[PDB]
Protein backbone atom coordinates (compact mmCIF):
# COMPACT_ATOMS: atom_id res chain seq x y z
CA UNK A 1 0.00 0.00 0.00
CA UNK A 2 1.05 3.35 -0.76
CA UNK A 3 -0.08 5.36 2.46
CA UNK A 4 -0.42 9.29 2.26
CA UNK B 1 -4.62 -5.06 -20.17
CA UNK B 2 -1.95 -4.70 -17.29
CA UNK B 3 -4.53 -3.29 -15.23
CA UNK B 4 -4.76 -3.91 -11.36
CA UNK B 5 -8.23 -6.18 -11.76
CA UNK B 6 -5.87 -8.11 -14.34
CA UNK B 7 -3.26 -8.88 -12.31
CA UNK B 8 -5.46 -9.42 -9.05
CA UNK B 9 -8.85 -11.36 -9.53
CA UNK B 10 -12.02 -10.02 -7.80
CA UNK B 11 -11.81 -12.42 -4.31
CA UNK B 12 -8.38 -10.95 -3.88
CA UNK B 13 -8.75 -7.61 -4.20
CA UNK B 14 -12.21 -7.68 -1.84
CA UNK B 15 -9.96 -9.63 0.50
CA UNK B 16 -7.21 -7.25 0.19
CA UNK B 17 -9.66 -4.51 1.15
CA UNK B 18 -11.22 -6.40 4.19
CA UNK B 19 -7.62 -6.66 5.77
CA UNK B 20 -6.72 -3.22 5.64
CA UNK B 21 -10.06 -2.03 6.45
CA UNK B 22 -9.58 -3.95 9.43
CA UNK B 23 -6.44 -2.21 10.39
CA UNK B 24 -6.79 1.30 8.83
CA UNK B 25 -9.72 3.38 9.62
CA UNK B 26 -10.74 6.95 8.22
CA UNK B 27 -8.44 6.03 5.08
CA UNK B 28 -10.14 4.99 1.49
CA UNK B 29 -8.22 2.42 -0.56
CA UNK B 30 -7.91 3.70 -4.14
CA UNK B 31 -6.52 2.26 -7.26
CA UNK B 32 -4.56 5.44 -9.16
CA UNK B 33 -3.49 4.27 -12.68
CA UNK B 34 -2.65 5.95 -15.52
CA UNK B 35 -5.37 6.16 -18.54
CA UNK B 36 -4.81 3.12 -21.04
CA UNK B 37 -2.48 5.00 -23.80
CA UNK B 38 -1.30 7.83 -22.37
CA UNK B 39 1.59 8.68 -23.79
CA UNK B 40 2.89 12.31 -21.74
CA UNK B 41 2.34 11.70 -18.02
CA UNK B 42 4.59 9.76 -16.00
CA UNK B 43 3.78 6.54 -13.86
CA UNK B 44 3.61 5.80 -10.35
CA UNK B 45 5.49 2.77 -9.48
CA UNK B 46 2.54 1.75 -6.82
CA UNK B 47 -1.21 1.99 -7.50
CA UNK B 48 -2.88 0.86 -4.50
CA UNK B 49 -3.33 3.97 -1.98
CA UNK B 50 -4.48 4.70 1.21
CA UNK B 51 -6.13 8.09 1.18
CA UNK B 52 -7.33 9.65 4.69
CA UNK B 53 -10.84 10.12 3.74
CA UNK B 54 -11.42 13.88 4.22
CA UNK B 55 -9.31 14.61 1.30
CA UNK B 56 -11.58 15.92 -2.12
CA UNK B 57 -10.47 14.95 -5.46
CA UNK B 58 -9.02 17.71 -6.37
CA UNK B 59 -6.71 18.02 -3.15
CA UNK B 60 -5.76 14.24 -4.82
CA UNK B 61 -4.59 15.30 -7.73
CA UNK B 62 -2.31 17.91 -6.17
CA UNK B 63 -0.95 15.11 -3.90
CA UNK B 64 -0.54 13.09 -6.96
CA UNK B 65 0.85 16.06 -9.42
CA UNK B 66 3.56 15.94 -6.66
CA UNK B 67 5.01 12.27 -6.98
CA UNK B 68 4.53 12.81 -10.50
CA UNK B 69 6.42 16.48 -10.27
CA UNK B 70 3.93 17.47 -12.89
CA UNK B 71 4.83 21.13 -14.06
CA UNK B 72 1.64 23.04 -12.49
CA UNK B 73 0.48 24.60 -15.47
CA UNK B 74 0.59 21.02 -17.09
CA UNK B 75 -2.75 19.74 -18.08
CA UNK B 76 -3.65 16.84 -15.66
CA UNK B 77 -7.07 15.19 -14.90
CA UNK B 78 -7.74 12.33 -12.42
CA UNK B 79 -11.11 10.11 -13.83
CA UNK B 80 -13.37 8.06 -11.20
CA UNK B 81 -14.75 5.18 -12.66
CA UNK B 82 -13.18 6.71 -15.92
CA UNK B 83 -15.20 9.81 -15.98
CA UNK B 84 -15.45 13.45 -14.80
CA UNK B 85 -17.09 13.87 -11.28
CA UNK B 86 -19.79 16.25 -10.94
CA UNK B 87 -17.48 17.82 -8.37
CA UNK B 88 -14.07 17.69 -7.87
CA UNK B 89 -15.03 19.41 -4.27
CA UNK B 90 -16.13 15.93 -3.00
CA UNK B 91 -14.59 13.92 -0.05
CA UNK B 92 -12.80 10.21 -0.32
CA UNK B 93 -15.74 9.42 2.60
CA UNK B 94 -18.83 11.21 0.76
CA UNK B 95 -18.04 9.32 -2.95
CA UNK B 96 -16.95 6.30 -1.22
CA UNK B 97 -20.43 4.95 -1.27
CA UNK B 98 -21.62 6.33 -4.55
CA UNK B 99 -18.66 5.32 -6.55
CA UNK B 100 -16.62 1.92 -5.09
CA UNK B 101 -16.23 -0.53 -6.82
CA UNK B 102 -17.86 -4.22 -5.12
CA UNK B 103 -14.68 -5.06 -4.33
CA UNK B 104 -14.29 -2.24 -2.33
CA UNK B 105 -11.18 0.06 -4.15
CA UNK B 106 -12.25 3.14 -5.54
CA UNK B 107 -11.01 3.00 -9.16
CA UNK B 108 -9.49 6.48 -10.54
CA UNK B 109 -7.45 6.72 -13.41
CA UNK B 110 -5.02 9.93 -14.54
CA UNK B 111 -5.24 11.50 -18.14
CA UNK B 112 -3.58 14.52 -19.90
CA UNK B 113 -6.66 14.69 -22.51
CA UNK B 114 -9.54 17.64 -21.49
CA UNK B 115 -13.31 15.83 -22.19
CA UNK B 116 -13.14 17.46 -26.18
CA UNK B 117 -9.21 17.77 -26.63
Amino acid sequence: WEEL
Amino acid sequence: PGSFKERRPFHERQKDVEEIRSQQPNKVPVIIERFDGERSLPLMDRCKFLVPEHITVAELMSIVRRRLQLHPQQAFFLLVNERSMVSNSMSMSNLYSQERDPDGFVYMVYTSQPAFG
